[PDB]
This record gives structure tokens, sequence and C-alpha cells, in this order.
């Protein structure tokens, strides 16, 4: 199924630091790659931590990139393959809505993953919705353009 | 905005070749920073797994660690970079990566 939305944002809030940070909170192969610079966006770290925190881990074998953390438990680092392991293993969204904004996800909560033009560095961003705003950054529905916008509801 | 999603596997990779040895030659932290994030665009749509970029970074390190000089005053740190992405063995390796 899927992790409690209170679990998930529980989990975001330990992570929604700085990348630095989430380095020296999760640790192992993750807080290494940090370490080295290797990692500096750390939206699908975080999103990894939430799926492994909340009884939905990911699992050693998912056909994505993934380093362990001191947990030994698994961190996606690509947006891109964040957002293709909610798609197969959450199934098929609950809302789909082409440029998306604030207005269309009103009153509902649960894993946001939108897709735009505008950064240089991702295709878009996965993140938590709590209804109103976005768990980490935040007003994302200014240089990025979201073409399209995709909720998972959590219970 | 930038051209991030029109290079080919190979091409980001020696884009964050260089990007990466830019990171380790400058002192200066916004520009150290800067050029991190840059890499880190390149692996976002990388294919490869991390280990890949832990091997160009050692030989990157073979490069950021030389001592150039000059006639004029200068560390030459820009171009142990531009060097370096000429490297053979950085090119070998990137060409033969089992991730294509």
């Amino acid at each position: 199924n899927r992790p409690s939305f209170n679990e998930a944002w529980l989990a975001f809030r330990k992570v929604n630091h700085s990348v630095a940070d989430v380095g020296s909170i999760i640790g192992g192969n993750v807080g290494k790659n940090i370490t080295g610079g290797y990692f500096q966006n750390a939206c699908p770290i975080r999103m990894s931590y939430v799926l492994n925190a909340t009884g939905f881990p990911i699992a050693r074998n998912s056909p994505y990139a993934k380093v362990s953390g001191a947990d030994n438990k698994f961190y996606i680092y690509r947006v891109n393959d964040m957002i293709d392991y909610l798609t197969h293993t959450m199934g098929k969204p609950d809302l789909i809505v082409n440029n998306p904004k604030q207005s269309d996800f009103i009153g509902k909560k649960g894993i946001i993953v939108v897709k735009g033009h505008g950064w240089s560095n991702a295709r878009g961003h996965v993140t938590l919705w709590n209804g109103s705003i976005c768990s980490d950054q935040c007003h994302l529905l200014g240089p990025f353009v979201p073409e399209v916008g995709t909720l998972w509801i959590l219970p | 905005e930038a051209l991030t999603t029109q290079y080919s596997q190979s091409e980001l990779l020696k884009n964050w070749a260089l990007s990466h040895c830019l990171a380790l030659v400058y002192k200066d932290d916004v520009v150290k920073n800067d050029a991190r994030a840059t890499a880190s665009a390149y692996l976002e749509y990388g294919k490869q797994s991390v280990e890949i970029y832990h091997e160009i970074d050692e030989i990157a390190k073979k490069y950021s660690g030389l001592k150039y000089n000059g006639s004029i005053s200068s560390d030459f740190n820009t171009m142990k970079c531009i060097d370096f992405i000429h490297d053979r063995e950085l090119n070998e390796l990137i060409k033969r990566r089992v991730e294509k």
C-alpha cells in the first residue's frame, strides 16, 4: 500500500535540512557521497528517507541507482529515478494535472511530483504536499514553469 | 534554460569531469560550490552508477595535485583542469563504461 501521511510528514521534517546535514543524518555511503560533493540535490534522497522510515523501504534490487546509508537501507539519488520509482511502486496517481497550480491540489495530502521546464539540474521535483504547501520548497505552485503535476494521496 | 538535457551520456561524463576538477582546484567557496552544483546537474542526467564518478575523481586527483609554474604569477589551477580533460585514461574510462 502507501505510507501514512503523518508519518511521511514527520520523516521528511527529519531530513528537511541542507544536503550536508542530510549527509550527517543518514551517514554511510550517502554521507560519504555528500561529503565528497557528488550529491548536491537532496530531493530524491529525502524522499528515499521518507519511504525507508515509514515501512515502505526501497528494495536493494529496484532498477534504480541507489546508495546505502548507515542504516544499511537504500537511497535513490536522481530525481528522474525517484519519480519513476513512485510511478512503479505506488501505481497510478490519484490526480494528474497539466499546467498545475496550487488551487488544483487543495484539500489533498500526499506525495507530489511536478515536472516542468526552466531548471538546469533536473526535469522537476518530488516532495510532500499537505493540502496547501510542499514540505521542503514550497510555493512551487519564478523561473521554473510546471507543465505536469501528479499526486499520490497518503492516508 | 541550459543545454543540460541535450548532452549525450559520454558528453555528460566529460562535462562532469571538467566541472568536478574545477571544484577540486579552486579555493574560493562560492566558485567551488558552483562547480559542484554544475557537476551534480550532469550526474542527474547520467545513467551510470556512482563508482564511475569516483573513478573520474581518482584521475582528476592526478591533475589537481600537480604544481604548475610560469614566468607570470599563478598556480595555473584552471589549466590543470584543461590538461585533465584531455587525459587518455579519462577518455578510455568513459568509452568502456558498462552503463551506456
